[PDB]
DNA sequence: CGCTCAATTGGTCGTAGACAGCTCTAGCACCGCTTAAACGCACGTACGCGCTGTCCCCCGCGTTTTAACCGCCAAGGGGATTACTCCCTAGTCTCCAGGCACGTGTCAGATAT
DNA sequence: ATATCTGACACGTGCCTGGAGACTAGGGAGTAATCCCCTTGGCGGTTAAAACGCGGGGGACAGCGCGTACGTGCGTTTAAGCGGTGCTAGAGCTGTCTACGACCAATTGAGCG
């Protein structure tokens, strides 16, 4: 068991930034890459639980992040919406 | 050598799947979400959209970041050099 | 009940083209997103126009005026000049 | 009183105008509706759409493929910045990013 | 006779809402530039100087945090290639 | 004429937006980004005139061109 | 400074999943003929806030010599990549458990046909 | 009074949803040599800075108009509607072939000689 946010793990944000089109990668990275990550969760889930909640439903659907995506102007293709 | 990184950039970019490890991108999901509201369960396809999105926010954001490093006059990146983009972009 | 989307009408204007070319339900899901993604633009920048001047109805002039802005280039007036072929041939 | 036709086959579209006039109207975008404006929107749907999956099928072409997939939709508009300028607001799902080194990082 | 301490200008231009471009040139130059989509038009004055507004505090958009990326570069002096950096990064130019 | 965005009135925004050094290659091609920021904000206003038939290019027009790059502002009839 | 040879790549075996025509079914939303109200055209008629020049000082450019500075190669070692080292939790998969909309319950009545 | 229907008063499984467990092995992690990169400094090599007097044109004053504005008659338009009737999606299982990979000789890269 381990919740400590090391799900993004070192080989994950290495074949990010690979992807990117970056090269060398000073271990001061990792840390701060996870904070800008949870920020950027932590405005779409938000809106996302305000569409599930504006239902009153108790699951998340594809839609609920969908339109969220899409009123934080970073819209998205894929799944409807 | 030290450097077939580049080779590396040149095979991450003949792929296109998500980079990150399912159940532990759920893991950080649901430990968003469990301490905002009550027991939000998540469809599969959901996380999995969510997880495209915010990759592809990522990538982005490296992108801007070789800018940064490179317009530095830098092939390595350092945190200062993507702090740039939080303050330039709009968040 | 059904779930309505455009798939038979994108894989009709791909024949258009390509004939010979086959589509994954993945891709069409991207064009699924695509065309009502513009149906969002136009249509909210046509209602936008016709209040703009206080309108009851949105209009071909509107729809005009919102696809001379949805295009920063020729596409713009491609658009126009096959949106006034069917209006005209519509109408006549 | 007679068989029926889509407004669409007078119009010289492939589009259905008629399904658009009722978005339109269940999208409640205003009071009423000029006939004028779905029968151009069809044409709008189908130039962007035709415009796209023209260079959706070189993506593929080129890379010897049969069966569209994202990646090829996604090339198709990083080809093209009249494109690009349109979806740089968007994400093509799955098909990654276009293949690129900027040369400052290459060897020599 | 050189120069010292140059601050006296950020002093100024940062108290109050003054405006900074002269109203005739900037007049002819929006309407010489209208009319190469359509001529024979007529130009509201408070239209023309609003942009004249928008293009000012734009302008300031196009400094405050562009020398900024050039701090990033460790240069203190901002060279043409810095807009070319911010200004991709904005999204304004690609 | 473009010239008419003179040397002192650069210096005079870019010292409101704080700024110290420039080397002087900077000014001409900086013309020029102010140039096409000017024309897109012009051509978008302008149509919504002369789609309105009005031919006097209005300043509700103007600020329908700035709102759709989200830079709202009042006083302009808003 | 061109060779040896290790490191990614490209043709053949064969296999197996997701398209593409189902396959009419068929459930229904597009069109036709009506019904129909009202807004925007078409259009006078009010007429300003647009286009259009003399006197008068200011707004911008050209000139003084020069260094803050960027870019230079000089100086300067750390720590990331690569590589082989092991230790472990992602994914897999099969079985668990419990929620919803259901048809008929079962019997019998709050409300009145 | 009468027929009957209408919630108390409720043990009967699919579909669906998400949970938690043990093994396997794909892969994350652990450690370290050591190169190659960021580097740490200062003129030395190349160019922004108010003038300082000076040229380029913007501005406080006048002076006319078909535009920009109301707001009535009305006719053309869509709204709204119901039947008829051409359209579109379900799901069922092909008929695949196309994409999926592993095996097994090509082309691209590290070492100094």
């Amino acid at each position: 068991l381990r919740d400590n946010i090391q799900g993004i793990t070192k080989p994950a944000i290495r074949r990010l930034a690979r992807r990117g089109g970056v090269k060398r990668i000073s271990g001061l990275i990792y840390e701060e890459t996870r904070g800008v990550l949870k920020v950027f969760l932590e405005n779409v889930i938000r809106d996302a639980v305000t569409y599930t909640e504006h239902a009153k439903r108790k699951t998340v659907t594809a839609m609920d992040v969908v339109y969220a995506l899409k009123r934080q102007g970073r819209t998205l293709y894929g799944f409807g919406g | 050598p030290g450097t077939v990184a580049l080779r590396e950039i040149r095979r991450y970019q003949k792929s296109t799947e998500l980079l990150i490890r399912k159940l532990p991108f759920q893991r950080l999901v649901r430990e968003i979400a469990q301490d905002f509201k009550t027991d939000l369960r998540f469809q599969s396809s959901a996380v999995m959209a969510l997880q495209e999105a915010c990759e592809a926010y990522l990538v982005g954001l490296f992108e801007d970041t070789n800018l940064c490093a490179i317009h530095a006059k830098r092939v390595t990146i350092m945190p200062k050099d993507i702090q740039l983009a939080r303050r330039i972009r709009g968040e | 009940s059904r779930k309505e989307s455009y798939s038979i009408y994108v894989y009709k204007v791909l024949k258009q083209v390509h004939p010979d070319t086959g589509i994954s339900s993945k891709a069409m899901g991207i064009m699924n997103s695509f065309v009502n993604d513009i149906f969002e633009r136009i249509a909210g920048e046509a209602s936008r126009l016709a209040h703009y001047n206080k309108r009851s109805t949105i209009t071909s002039r509107e729809i005009q005026t919102a696809v001379r802005l949805l295009l920063p280039g020729e596409l713009a007036k491609h658009a126009v000049s096959e949106g006034t072929k069917a209006v005209t041939k519509y109408t006549s | 009183r007679a068989k029926a036709k889509t407004r669409s086959s007078r119009a010289g579209l492939q589009f259905p105008v008629g399904r658009v006039h009722r978005l339109l109207r269940k999208g409640n975008y205003s009071e009423r509706v000029g006939a004028g404006a779905p029968v151009y929107l069809a044409a709008v749907l189908e130039y962007l759409t035709a415009e796209i999956l023209e260079l959706a099928g070189n993506a593929a072409r080129d890379n010897k493929k049969t069966r569209i997939i994202p990646r090829h939709l996604q090339l198709a508009i990083r080809n093209d910045e009249e494109l690009n300028k349109l979806l740089g607001r968007v994400t093509i799902a799955q098909g990654g990013v276009l293949p690129n080194i900027q040369a400052v990082l290459l060897p020599k």
